[PDB]
């Protein structure tokens, strides 16, 4: 199960690197549940419809969401915080 | 291109058809005689998934930063 | 906005929520113990309303 | 029960007016039960909190909210059109 | 700030809680050991209304519609 | 959304209910028999996050 990660991606999970460790260690915990099984489990998935068809959805916060897809043997991070 | 159905066939399957909308994933409107009295009626699921769509739809800096991120995973 | 309730009280009050559907513009969810017979109810124009949302995402 | 509206409230119920003719009568049907008892009734009457305590609001339609006010013997319509 | 009520006292004593949110009208917070499980536990009349209030500052234009409206109204 | 919960259900199971909210960061509906006494639970998290934006609009 290999990880991707955009660079759009990358540059929200850094950010939480720099501010906030609970919600890194929040992301990390999802990031583990996905890895365990990407279609169920905490953070409530939810797959998108319309134009973001493939692309999941689960919940870090009230205010911000992991966005993931998975394509084969791998899972692809889209996003890791909802506004700047 | 709802599949539209009478208020009593509604409530006479009313068990019956909430097992429907989940099992078909689809949304149906039960008709009345008032055009806008009419209602849908969704499973809880599929509300779920399109709520969670709306709000990345709504948010035009992340809707933009997902579909991006799309086109560059499958590309 | 939701509401929500259980499925013996929407069953028993049947008409009396498929009318206040479309006056409070309010959606409602049907909880069970069986979640896959879990249903949200909301009015057309809610509907609609949604969609042409989504439609302006395209 | 005097009624009053403010420029921008008549603005708004001056758009439905020449706009949707069935919104202009779920509008009218509202004044007419804020008549009768302003805090209770149909459209699902709710009080507003914090910086705007002691407005009220009604639903139009899913988009569209009544907000009004007490005057004492009086109703002071605030908006009749959520967003332009 | 608010009333922080331990988790088994408003356990055992859920029913007379559920009456205290509604008649004082204030909002109650529930804490266990686990401070990643604390609860808010508000009244369902408040809690529409508050929904209410926050729909409406979401809004900005419409937030300074209804803020200049009521200045008028209470000259 | 809302979820709606007995509340003999919410009592027998309490904290895993409050491990829930905290989770799927959803409001739900404790319903006893006397409608007035109907009660919203949510997690501090989204608490605050509205607290939050409520104080931002001043």
């Amino acid at each position: 199960m290999l990880l991707k990660f955009t660079e759009d991606a990358w540059a929200d999970y850094c950010y939480w690197q720099n501010q906030d460790k609970k919600t890194l260690k929040r992301i990390n915990k999802l990031i583990k549940d996905i890895q365990r099984d990407p279609f169920t489990g905490i953070g409530k998935p939810e797959p998108l419809k319309y134009d973001y068809q493939g692309a999941w959805s689960r919940r870090i916060d009230a205010e911000n969401r992991l966005i993931y897809m998975m394509d084969g043997d791998s899972v692809a991070f889209l996003s890791f915080k909802d506004h700047y | 291109h709802m599949e539209a159905v009478l208020y009593s066939t509604f409530r006479n399957h009313l068990k019956d058809y909430m097992k429907k909308v989940n099992d078909e994933f689809e949304p149906l409107t039960v008709v009345n005689k008032n055009p806008d009295e009419d209602i849908v009626v969704l499973s809880k699921s599929e509300w779920d998934s399109i709520q969670e769509t709306l709000r990345i739809a709504q948010n035009k800096e992340l809707s933009d930063k997902v579909l991006r991120g799309m086109a560059q995973v499958r590309a």
